[PDB]
DNA sequence: ATTATATTAATATTATATTTA
C-alpha cells in the first residue's frame, strides 16, 4: 500500500518524514522524544523551516547507526522518494496537507516490514 | 420472522465484554440515538412511521436514517450502540436493493481491508 | 423605514489569528476543502456590530442581546408584559409584541431572533441579511501551537512538578475574504428599519474591527465598503454581474499574498450608472 | 476604569537567541514560510509582564498567576470560598466571583483566564487584547548547534567514553518584531482596569526585556511605543492606516539589518491629530 | 529527476554539496564521519564558510582517488551545475533553504547510478 | 541572596585559535554570515567559570557538575534521597528538591541545569543569564591545516609509507567579542545567590582565560568588565543605550585589528549616573 | 449505559581524462 510513482509533493514529503522518523528510530531503541513528537507539527505545513535541520541531522543519525549498509539502504531510498520532490513548497495545500500524512504513514508501513525495503534496493 | 432476522443481522454491531447493551437491540431505545433528547421528537411520518414498517417487512431504509445519524453522531460528539448499527444495517440492504454500487456489504467485525 | 436596496460588497481580511474558527474541526477556521479558500460566516460579523453598538450607545429603544446570562425565555416573558399581555386575541397579539421587539430591540430590526419559545410573538423575516464570507487566493493553516506553565485541573496534572497544558492556537496569515450581503425594503417596512438605523449599521461594519478584538483573532481589519444603492423597490440588473464587476485578483508574479500590497482590487463603475448609486465608506 | 482607547506599536528587535520558539517545529522561532518575517505570539510578551509584575510589586488585589506549582481548580476553589459561598443563586454568583478575582487578580484584569473549570465562575473578555508580532525583512534562521560533555539519561546511548548529548541552539541575527494590539474600555470598565493598571501595564510593556533574560532568547530590547490615545469610546477613523503611518521599512543599498543603524523608522504624525494623541515611552 | 536547468542558487548549492560527499565517499570507503556529518548542519545557511574549506579540500579528495578519469568527470559536473551558481550568498532564504537539501539528494541519486553521470559527461 | 541589578559588558578577544567552534560547520568558530563578525556562545564561558570554581574550591555546598563520569539521573537520584525522600507530598517535594540542590549546586545557583528527569525536582529559572558574544569588526577565518605523522584507525590510507592524518585546525587572529548578560534579583531570592556566589562569579569570569587554555582554543584572554550596579529591583532605564553607551570602534585610519593597540573603547560615564553604579574588575 | 494498558526493524547505492594554434 504505498504509491512511489504518484508525482505528488505531499506524498514524497510525507515519505522523507517517514524514514527520517525511522532512521531516528533505528539510531537509539531508547528514544523518549522523536521528530514526529516536535518536527512533525509544523512539517506539513512549513517544511522548509524543519526539513533543513532534518537533512541536517541525517548524516548523524545514519553514522549513529551500528550498520553501514543500513544507512546506505535508507539513503538509498530517501533519493528515490525524493525523485519526484522537484521542491521544497513554502506550504502545502489542504489536498496536500493531507497526502502529507498520508505518504507518511504509508512509508513508515513498507519500512516496518520484514523483506520489503531490502527488495526495491536489490533491484538498482 | 426473516425480515425481523434480515434486520437484526444488518443491524448486528460489534460489542465488547460485559456491554449493557444487548445482542438486538430495542427499536424505540435504537431511535433514541436519532432523537433531540428523549424519544418523543422524532419525525411521525419518516422515523417512527416508516422505519418501523421497512424494519419489519425487511424493505429499503430511507436516507433519513442516514442524516439523523449523522447528525446525532457529529451533534453527540460519540457513536455509542444504536446509531452505528443503524448505518451498517442501512448500508446492507442498499447493496443488496441496488441501491449502493462501488461500495459492498459490512460484516459484523471489524472490516481491515475494505479499501473505501 | 428605509426605501432604497443596498447591495454592499464587504471587504475584510486577517493579519494573523483566528478569524471565524469552526468548532467543527477543532480550532481552524472554516477554508475551502477542494480549493482552499478561508471562509467566514455572517455570525462573527453580526456579533462584532452587536458589540459595538453595546459600547456606543447604552439607551433604550436599541436594544442589543445581552450575553450568555441572558434567558430569551426571561426576555420574551419580560417583553410580553407590556401593553398586549392578553387582551389582544393570540393572533395579533404575536404580531403586536413582534412589532415591540423590533421598536425595541436592534438585533432583530437588523437581523433577527427567534420568538418562538414558550410565549410565542411570531418571528421576524429580517431586512439585512449578510452571507458568508469567501476570499480569492487559496489560504494556508499555519497553526501556531503554543504552552502553558500551568495545567488546568489537578487530575490531568502530571504525576511531578512540571504541570503543563499546551494545545494548539491556529492563525491564518491573510486573506481578504470577500463577504457578501443584500438589503430589502419590505421586511425594513414591517420592522421599522429606519435610515439612522441603516447609519448606525454601515458605521458598526465600518468600525467593528477596531474593537472587537482578542487573542485568537489576533488582527482584523475591514478593507472597504462599496454599497451599491439602488433607486427603488424592484429589480433592475441581476446582483451577480453587479458583485462581479469588483473583482478581485493578484497582482503581478506573485504566488500568495502578505498585505493590501500585493492585491489589486479592480473598480471600474461603468455600467452601473443607470439607476444605481455608489459609495465608500471603508475604502 | 479607563475611558480611552490606545492603539500601540510596539517594536522589538532580538540580537542573538531564540526568542518566541516553536509552533511545534523543534526548536526554531515562528517565521513566515512564503516569505521569511518572524513572528512572535503575544503569550510571551504577556508572560514577560507577569514576571516583571511579580519582580516589581508583591503585593495584595494583584494576583499574579503563579508558575508551576499553581493548580487553577485549586485557585478557583480558593477565591471562590470568600464572599459568595453559595448564598447568591449560581448565576449571579458567578459574575459576583468574576468581578471579585478582577479586582484581585491582575492577569485576568489585564488580559484573561480561564475560569470555567470545575467551579465556574464566568469568564472574563478582557480589555486589553495584544496581537501576534511579526517582523519586516524577511529573517534568516542561524541554527547554532552546541554540545555537552554530561549525558542525560542512562540509556544505551551514553557511550563509554565521552558522554555527550549535542543538540542544537537556535539563534536569530535581527528582526524587529513590529507588534500591534488594541485596547478596549467597555470590558475594561467590567473588569475594573483603571489607569493605574494602565501605567503598570506600560511599564511592564517597556520594561520587560531587562530582566526577563535566559540562554535561548539571548538579548531581547524593545525599541518604540507609540501608544495611539484617543478621546472618546467611538471610532474615529480604521486602525488599519493608523499603524501604517509608522512604516518600518529598509535604509539605504542594504541587503539585510543588523542593528538600528540600518532601519528607517518612518514617524509622519500628520493626519493622526484630528481626536488622538501620541506618546513615546520605548522610544 | 533532477533539474539542471532551474538557474536556483539553492539548487546548484546543494548539488555541490551532494557532489563534495560523493567525492569524500569514493576517496576512502571505510569513512567513519564524512563531511555530511558536520559540514552540512551550517550548509545551508553560511555556506561562505563552509563551501570554502570544501573547495580547499576538494583537489585533494580528487587526488586521494585511484582513477584520474573519475576524479575529471567530477570536476565536469561540479561546474555544469556551478554555471547557474553567480556567486555565494551570505544566508540562504527558507524557500532556498528547502531547495537545498532538495537539490543535495537529488543530485546524489543522479550520481549513485549506473550510467547517467558518464552518460551526460560523454555529451561535452 | 543578592537585590541589586548587575549589567555586566564582558569585553573578551582572542590571539590564535579556535574560541567557541561549531559543530554545524566542521572545526570553524560562529561567523556573521552577512558581515563577518564573530560570534560565541555563553556556554563557554559557563563551562570555563566551572572550572575555575572546580580548581579553586573542592569543598561542599557549591557543587561544580562533574565533567565526563556524571550522569545526570544518578545525581538527581543521590539528591532525591536526603531530607524529602517520599514524605512531601510529590508537589512540593519538587520544590523542596530544587531548593536543595540550589544550596547544594553552584552551576544551578548561578545559571541553571535540567532536574527533570526520572525523579523530577523542578525547573530553576537561574539568576545570571549571559548572552551570546559578537564582535565588532568583521573577522576573518585563517583556517590552519596542519598533519600528524601517526594515522589512528586502520582506514583506507595507512598503507606503506608515512601513515598520515592531516586535516584542519582553525585558528582566529582577532575579534573583540562584545559579550553581553543580566542579572535578576527574583529568581536569585529563591536560589539563593547570595554576595558571596556573586563575587566568586566575577572572580571566574575575570580569571578563567588563564587556566582553561587547550591547543585549539590558543590563547585568550578578558579585556575589560564594566558591571552596571543598580540601585532597587526596578527598571530605570532600558539596557540598550545603557550597553550602547560603552561602544567599541575602530581607531585611526586602519583596515582590520591585531591587538589592543587597534581599539579604542569609548568609555564615557556621563548619564548613567543617575541610580546606577559602575566597576571596573578585569579592565 | 464499559471496554483497554506494554516495542514493528535494521548489514553498502557508486566509482575510468572536458581542453589545449
Amino acid at each position: 500500500g504505498l504509491d512511489r510513482n504518484r508525482q505528488d509533493i505531499g506524498y514524497v514529503l510525507g515519505r522523507l518524514f517517514a524514514v527520517l522518523e525511522k532512521i531516528q528510530a533505528e539510531a537509539n531503541p531508547g528514544l523518549n522524544a522523536t521528530i514526529a513528537d516536535r518536527y512533525f507539527g509544523s512539517a506539513s505545513s512549513t517544511p522548509i523551516a524543519v526539513f533543513g535541520t532534518l537533512m541536517r541531522l541525517l548524516p548523524h543519525h545514519l553514522n549513529k547507526l551500528e550498520f553501514e549498509g543500513r544507512a546506505v539502504q535508507l539513503q538509498w531510498e530517501i533519493r528515490q522518494i525524493l525523485e519526484h520532490c522537484q521542491r521544497f513548497p513554502n506550504h502545502l495545500n489542504l489536498e496536500q496537507q493531507g497526502l502529507f500524512a498520508i505518504g507518511y504513514y504509508h512509508e513508515t508501513q513498507f519500512l516496518f516490514t520484514k523483506d520489503a525495503l531490502k527488495n526495491l534496493f536489490n533491484e538498482a | 420472522s426473516e425480515s425481523i432476522a434480515a434486520w437484526y443481522d444488518d443491524l448486528q454491531m460489534v460489542r465488547g465484554e460485559n456491554s449493557p447493551y444487548p445482542e438486538y437491540m430495542p427499536l424505540p431505545r435504537l431511535l433514541g440515538n436519532l432523537v433531540l433528547d428523549g424519544k418523543m421528537e422524532n419525525l411521525p411520518s419518516d422515523l417512527i412511521a416508516q422505519i418501523t414498517d421497512a424494519a419489519l417487512n425487511n424493505r429499503v431504509l430511507p436516507v433519513s436514517l442516514l442524516q439523523a445519524a449523522l447528525r446525532r453522531n457529529k451533534a453527540e460528539q460519540k457513536i455509542t450502540y444504536g446509531r452505528a448499527s443503524l448505518l451498517k444495517a442501512y448500508i446492507n440492504r442498499a447493496i443488496r436493493a441496488g441501491r449502493l454500487k462501488n461500495m459492498k456489504e459490512l460484516t459484523m467485525g471489524l472490516d481491515r481491508n475494505r479499501q473505501d | 423605514t428605509i426605501e432604497k436596496r443596498y447591495d454592499f460588497v464587504f471587504l475584510f481580511d486577517v493579519q494573523d489569528g483566528n478569524p471565524n474558527g469552526d468548532p467543527d474541526a477543532g480550532n481552524l477556521p472554516r477554508i475551502d476543502p477542494q480549493t482552499g479558500e478561508g471562509l467566514v460566516t455572517d455570525v462573527c460579523l453580526k456579533r462584532k456590530v452587536r458589540n459595538f453598538i453595546q459600547m456606543t450607545q447604552n439607551d433604550e429603544h436599541h436594544d442589543i442581546f445581552i450575553r450568555e446570562k441572558g434567558i430569551l425565555n426571561n426576555l420574551i416573558d419580560e417583553a410580553h408584559e407590556q401593553e398586549n399581555v392578553k387582551g389582544k386575541e393570540k393572533g395579533e397579539k404575536t404580531e403586536a409584541a413582534r412589532q415591540y421587539m423590533c421598536s425595541r430591540y436592534y438585533d432583530i430590526r437588523t437581523f433577527g431572533a427567534v420568538m418562538t419559545t414558550g410565549k410565542n410573538a411570531g418571528q421576524v423575516r429580517g431586512p439585512v441579511q449578510l452571507t458568508f464570507s469567501r476570499s480569492i487566493d487559496p489560504i494556508m493553516t499555519l497553526e501556531h501551537s503554543i504552552t502553558r506553565m500551568a495545567v488546568t485541573n489537578e487530575k490531568d496534572a502530571s504525576e511531578t512538578g512540571d504541570n503543563r497544558t499546551m494545545g494548539r492556537k491556529f492563525t491564518v496569515p491573510y486573506g481578504l475574504y470577500r463577504c457578501h450581503g443584500f438589503i430589502s425594503t419590505h421586511f425594513a417596512k414591517q420592522t421599522g428599519f429606519s435610515e439612522n438605523d441603516l447609519e448606525l449599521f454601515w458605521q458598526a461594519l465600518v468600525n467593528m474591527f477596531d474593537h472587537d478584538h482578542s487573542a485568537a483573532r489576533g488582527q482584523m481589519n475591514a478593507r472597504g465598503l462599496y454599497v451599491f444603492e439602488h433607486s427603488n423597490n424592484l429589480g433592475d440588473a441581476p446582483a451577480d454581474s453587479l458583485f462581479k464587476r469588483i473583482q478581485v485578483v493578484k497582482k503581478d508574479g506573485v504566488e500568495v499574498v502578505r498585505s493590501f500590497d500585493d492585491y489589486l482590487v479592480s473598480v471600474d463603475d461603468k455600467n452601473l450608472e443607470e439607476t444605481k448609486l455608489l459609495r465608500k465608506l471603508g475604502g
